[PDB]
């Protein structure tokens, strides 16, 4: 809902769809929005006209903007913080750290077609710190190797 | 064409329409492009012509997409053709 | 060679439709209809307009295909039904409703239209624009200039001037069924008075308007000189068509303009209670005249003419009269993503 | 090529806590306690509620482990301490006793809603078969709650929401015979409580009476019992502090204690008394309030629920204000979203 | 003129010249800014000092912020939505889809030096959806082979 | 808030600042640490309306300006081939005459406040060279 | 190895100027000059100061080459021109003379502070030792300065800030005998200035100020102890003369213009001999102006001496009001951040 | 279990505790799970058994984490065990 | 340097200037660096010397960049040099 974000709200609908479906959904929306097919709509609150509405439409006016501004800072922040694993400036980023069956012994189509992110990120929650560490290490080694060529 | 026959001294009505039913501005003109009637929004004008007098329109129907030309006490000289000016629908109607 | 290259920030604007905000100098304490209405409808105007002239960008404008006109019209319908309420309102079988009639003052104030969340408004600054076609001097604003919501027919009062020359503009100047708008480059003062001594009845509904003969004739002369490059009694119809109909002080006036179209020449004016409505087809009754003296003073800024197929000053209706101010504005949006071939290839 | 792939836009919820803020339609000109409090404590109401349904996401709720309850607790005790000031306040220490001046004030609870700070949202369960905990199959997101009146209630729950179609029996452990069972009714029972302006006698000035419609009362219990019998294939309170034993409440600033014996065993009348000595619900301690108002006081309240207990065949329970708030806050939880996630993908870097 | 971020300002300027000139001018201003030679003027409405400006500078204050915040969001969305054609995070993206003469049988110098973006995007507007489709297809095929 | 999270490193060495940014970003990516902001609350009461609206709006204007500069620079840097990056390594060699110092001396015994004074008079020169290299690199690839 | 690398987010500031704005606790209802000016000129004060210490940063704060001083100057001139209006104002041309009515207003300076516009910040020195314009080792960043009352007193610096621990003596050149030496005290000394109700004779233009002997003597002994640091072999006298605003210790209090004879201070209850005058040499620029005759009633100031101005050829002196403001607005500078920097690194592009 | 021996015809205080040093919900129940005594937030209630009467607690110590059961005028028939329900610390005591 | 010969009893009018035409702090001092005359913003001050008296200036010309030292009743004993302190334009003049 409003107050939660900007980026995430666009990506929050169909939260119960599978992750495969979510990817396809994002792809079609970009086709529709890059193209001239889908028009944009705004969700902005109106400024007051009269003194009687000054508190009501100023407090919420400011709060809506604060939420959206912070959402932008988080989007942009995270987009560069992620450069540690090499994946800066990306939504989807493929790396060379292999998946172990010790993390999840499932196939790719089982994970992408019969599961939502809501379940997936709970099933492997205890491997999060481990995997993230490996991603950092892999990026460091890649940088080392390229600089040596 | 929408063609009707009248007799000297009677009252007849010719009609123009709009499918949108939005009271689209209209005009009525004869074969020599002489203004007879027309509207200006909700108001009824008369053209500065021989048909200025004895002319009317059922204005309550303009909001229903019907823009009639009513000519009272017809003379034989009044039995001309008329052109509808509604939207781009330059339709011809005729009085015999 | 000649490969597709995608560019972002492409400065291409296209006409678009959005809902506009109104803005005005409302006071909210003086009981007057426009200031009170505006208090709960419009915001104060942009304190710092940008007026950005876009170089020599040429833009195709068309005042008769515009939609800013409807935005103004819808707001006006709300303004009038919410203020100068008729005692009796009859309209489509038909039905009638009635209302209490407290009297209120009525003095139109300029109202500006503003475009939110993008949607810049382009303005034509050309003096030779003439209603439609490419405009060679285009600027961009967030808010338009203010337009007073005057509902006069025939002669239009308190609008803007053409500044240098009288402009004759119409959708089809050779047809003449449609109203030709004559925008004056000069204003002519009109002083309308109903003295408090006219107390008799069977008078209380009579008034006269003072026009300077010299100013009027100078104005007609310039209009004709311009018309010649391509003035009689009005043709007839409802009184709002036939006479110079206007509302001032809340009173509804119907003035005889024969003296203008045929010093201290006067129009013969009547104040009426039975008014044909412009909000749709219907009629309405308003309460009888205010006891006391009423004096109105206005600037004649334009003339509405028609001709047959030498002119009849019988034009004007609501939503057409406002095109005389909104002719220079359009709303556009930007589509920053575009493509051009260039001298490169990927990798 | 079943390699780790990093993704953004992963809509994965985590329960989180935050300093939620309150909002209400406060006025600041009517001198009443809630509107001279909420005007500095709470902001104007949400101008545009969204109710976004999150597809068919199933989410686990637990109304007894919620944190929105603590937020409601702290704000209400601040409201009370800052308004309905006792003349004598007694706090355990030995003891610590202080005194205050006692202007009387009007007291009429208004709905107050809690709103998420930026970066947070509140999920709510729209299930008609809520149960009390476990998976909810209809989840929507809002910034703010619907507005809950800070009504003390104590024995029977007054001026809350209804279950609409069925009476919902909610308990952390329905068979432990220890926890209070919260009953949410599908119909409100109207109660009309009056102290007429003829009660001017002294030993009278502390007497009042409440009228309950018999048809509504008996139909309500019949429906409750019908459900209790499904869970388990008719008495009054056992005793204790007077706030538990009787249906105590604050209305008009006065503290009423109504005897519900006639209800638990038309125009059923309860004997009520107005007291100056009240055991506090805010914590352990006691307080004295100014003597009764001369004039006629009438309260009209909606019973929207009950606090019942069952032993190791049921009784009224009461007090424990956290439960009264749970009765309305059960639908809501605060979450944050962690948009960065990972999954195996059939790909290689380059 | 509506506060459409700081992004669409230099492009109001660009609207008045040729496509080539627009790229040039943007490059020039950009280096002057990177170098600390020139600075941009901040245009932020003053919040009111006095009570008489309430409902004026407070409404226009919020309105400018909404227009600017929204413009930033729209900008960022396009920058990432362009990932479909492999053009994310860019102002200029050169692709491997060739230009057809059937879209426009013109010389590159004629296109960039004798035309403005305003004309260019109108003359070929009827091929926009077509080209966009081709770009997606090409990006998919490139990923398909890059991943072998 | 881009500058705020970086400016707090003033007074530490250049190397220390780079390490600090790496660590904090890592903690954030992993969900290890939590943040609170410094936003001013909108007013509860009408009586606090000027006080919490004037500063409310000014704070938002400052944040919007900060993002506009951030994004502007992230793309203006395309000229040197540094767009989209915080750190951009190029193929223009350091001319020793600009400093005559060792990399470790610069990164470990100096802060940015000192370093950017030491080479201030070569700023325009270096920037020019960076543009030139990017132009040549683009040509080299397009020529194939 | 040793390739050029570009870094964005570099924590480097450089001095900059800007149209810095004021904020104050303005009231708009008390008729007083500052509170009927600041209500249109200044915003409410900063509700959430940050005071961020920049690590181990050492930086130069040259109070005599600052720009914040000019902004303060222009705003004070507007304040005065718009309030304490003379009946006759004379500007050099030949002359150009205009007249005004002399309504009287009260005059009680309130603290006013300056705040940074978006993109800017103010650095401040928090050290105890500054060496005048030199570097200090305690630097923090703020959005707004400490409030300064815009007092235009002349020989003594009235109602300013304190040095807290020691008397701090500052000059661009402590030995050129051209600069005014600013002395900031670590303690305030009260000066009880009164124009009593019995002055009805013509006396109506007489006044007196009472200063503690113990306080004056201790303060001056402490000043000497610090003067000895620069002048260890030397050893406070009557001023040399000039415009009366310099010769006597003048100030504006209650709207009256006082001219006090400080001979007893620079040689309990030391009594200064004060007069109230109507013909005044303007401090605002070169020119002269006439004010209305004295107020019939009783006016008292009870001001704080927080500093003084000395000249050496160590006599009292003053004038050039911008230099008094330098003291009060001492230790602040406006800077902006330049996010790009370049350094050599051990890497290469492709 | 913790066993407390009295003089039988006397008043006995048995206790349940919490390390939180906070007043929290608690209950005392007998061997047939019949409620004896417990709280309702700040309030003290009794259980509907033979120990409903002749019983007390120490409300003032609930925030010290001490939740006693006081049985007055104790009878031999009352020498049963009791289960504590404080947090999840389901301790058992016996009264003799 | 600029040297001016006067007669006993006359008025000297030595000047220091600034091309800026701004409000400038300036001072006049003799050869022993003893202050004679100078300003404090708009105000005129005198130096603690034999020239404390018999001295004036032109306040009205200060914002025109003209800062005179006017010695009255000139004596031959006043035939010293004087140093200007205007901005950094430390010019010297002498009387005879
Ligand atoms: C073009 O623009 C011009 C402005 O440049 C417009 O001109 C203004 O027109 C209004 C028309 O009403 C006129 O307003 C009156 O001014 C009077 C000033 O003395 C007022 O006294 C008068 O108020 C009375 O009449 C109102 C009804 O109209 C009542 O509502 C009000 O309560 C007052 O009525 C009481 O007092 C009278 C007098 O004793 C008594 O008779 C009543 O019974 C009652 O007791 C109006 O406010 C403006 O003064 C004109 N402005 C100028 C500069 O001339 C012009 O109208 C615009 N043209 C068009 C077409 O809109
Ligand atoms: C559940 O919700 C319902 C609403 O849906 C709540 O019902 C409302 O309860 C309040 C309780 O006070 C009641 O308010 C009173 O209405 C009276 C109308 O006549 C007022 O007269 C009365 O004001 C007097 O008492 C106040 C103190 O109680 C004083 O502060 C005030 O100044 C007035 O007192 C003076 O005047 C009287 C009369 O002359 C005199 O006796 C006094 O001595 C003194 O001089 C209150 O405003 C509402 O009317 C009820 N609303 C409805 C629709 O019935 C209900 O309380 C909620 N339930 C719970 C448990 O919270
Ligand atoms: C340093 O800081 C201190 C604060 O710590 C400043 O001290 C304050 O100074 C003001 C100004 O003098 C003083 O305000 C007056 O207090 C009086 C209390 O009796 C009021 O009576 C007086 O109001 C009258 O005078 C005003 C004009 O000065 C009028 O505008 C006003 O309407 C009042 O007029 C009536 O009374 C007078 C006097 O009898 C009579 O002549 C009139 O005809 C009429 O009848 C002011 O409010 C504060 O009280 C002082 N504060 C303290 C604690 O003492 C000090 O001034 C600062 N120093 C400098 C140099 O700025
Ligand atoms: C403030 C703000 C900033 C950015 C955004 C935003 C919107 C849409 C996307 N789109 C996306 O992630 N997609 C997935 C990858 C793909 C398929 C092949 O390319 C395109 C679609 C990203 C960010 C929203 C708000
Ligand atoms: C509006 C706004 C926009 C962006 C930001 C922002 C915050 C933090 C970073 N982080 C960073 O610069 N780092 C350096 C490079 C590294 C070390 C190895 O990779 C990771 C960490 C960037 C932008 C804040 C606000
Ligand atoms: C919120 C926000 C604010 C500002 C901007 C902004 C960013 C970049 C430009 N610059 C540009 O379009 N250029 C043309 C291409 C080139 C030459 C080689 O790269 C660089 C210069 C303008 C505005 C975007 C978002
Ligand atoms: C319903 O309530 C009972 C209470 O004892 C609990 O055990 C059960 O887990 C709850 N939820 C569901 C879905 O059964």
């Amino acid at each position: 809902a409003v107050g939660l974000g900007a980026f995430i709200l666009g990506f929050l609908g169909a939260a119960g769809s599978t992750m495969g479906a979510a990817s396809m959904a994002l792809t079609v929306q970009a086709r529709l929005l890059l193209s001239g097919i889908v028009q944009q709509q705004n969700n902005l609150l109106r400024a007051p006209e009269a003194q009687q509405h000054m508190l009501q439409l100023t407090v919420w006016g400011i709060k809506q903007l604060q939420a959206r501004v912070l959402a932008v800072e988080r989007y942009l922040r995270d987009q560069q913080l992620l450069g540690i694993w090499g994946c800066s400036g990306k939504i989807i980023c493929c790396t060379n750290v292999p998946w172990n069956d010790s993390w999840s012994n499932k196939t790719i189509n089982e994970i992408w077609d019969n599961m939502t992110w809501m379940q997936w990120e709970k099933e492997i929650d205890n491997y999060t710190q481990h995997i993230y560490t490996l991603l950092e290490v892999s990026q460091i080694q890649q940088e080392k190797n390229e600089q040596e060529l | 064409k929408k063609v009707v026959l009248g007799k000297k001294g009677d009252t007849v009505e010719l009609t123009c329409t709009a499918s949108q039913k939005k009271s689209i501005q209209f005009h009525w003109k004869n074969s020599n492009q002489i203004k007879i009637l027309g509207n200006q929004g909700s108001f009824l004008t008369k053209g500065p012509s021989k048909l200025n007098d004895r002319a009317d329109s059922r204005r309550s129907l303009w909001d229903q997409g019907n823009f009639p030309l009513i000519i009272k006490n017809l003379k034989i000289e009044d039995s001309d053709t008329y052109i509808c000016e509604v939207e781009d629908q330059k339709e011809e109607v005729q009085l015999l | 060679k000649k490969w597709v290259t995608v560019y972002y920030g492409v400065p291409v604007w296209k006409e678009a439709t959005t809902t506009l905000f109104c803005a005005s100098d409302a006071k909210a304490y003086d009981t007057e209809v426009h200031n009170v209405w505006a208090t709960h409808a419009c915001v104060p105007t942009d304190p710092n307009p940008q007026e950005i002239v876009l170089g020599n960008v040429t833009e195709n404008f068309n005042m008769w295909k515009n939609n800013m006109v409807e935005q103004m019209h819808e707001d006006i319908i709300s303004l009038w039904d919410q203020s100068l309420k008729p005692c009796v309102k009859l309209t489509p079988n038909t039905s009638v409703i009635t209302q209490a009639c407290p009297k209120v003052s009525f003095e139109p104030i300029p109202i500006h239209y503003c475009a939110p969340a993008g949607f810049a408004i382009l303005k034509c600054n050309s003096k030779t624009f003439n209603g439609s076609g490419p405009c060679t001097n285009v600027s961009t604003v967030q808010c338009t200039h203010g337009i007073r919501p005057v509902v006069s027919t025939q002669l239009l009062l308190n609008g803007s001037l053409a500044e240098e020359e009288i402009v004759i503009r119409s959708e089809n100047i050779t047809d003449n069924a449609k109203t030709i708008i004559v925008q004056l480059n000069e204003a002519v003062e009109i002083n309308c008075t109903r003295p408090n001594n006219n107390t008799r009845k069977s008078n209380i509904r009579q008034a006269h308007c003072n026009i300077s003969k010299a100013r009027w004739n100078e104005t007609l002369g310039q209009i004709v000189a311009k018309l010649e490059e391509q003035f009689n009694h009005s043709s007839g119809g409802d009184p709002e068509i036939v006479t110079h109909s206007f509302n001032c002080g809340g009173e509804f006036f119907y003035c005889n303009t024969t003296p203008l179209f045929n010093q201290n020449i006067t129009l013969q004016c009547r104040i009426k209670q039975i008014i044909n409505m412009w909000q749709g087809v219907g009629k309405a009754m308003y309460a009888p005249p205010i006891r006391g003296q009423i004096r109105c003073s206005s600037n004649i800024t334009g003339l509405l003419l028609t001709r047959d197929g030498t002119f009849r000053p019988g034009g004007g209706n609501m939503r057409d009269n406002w095109r005389s101010e909104l002719y220079k504005y359009k709303v556009v949006k930007i589509e920053p993503l575009g493509i051009a071939p260039t001298a490169c290839k990927r990798r």
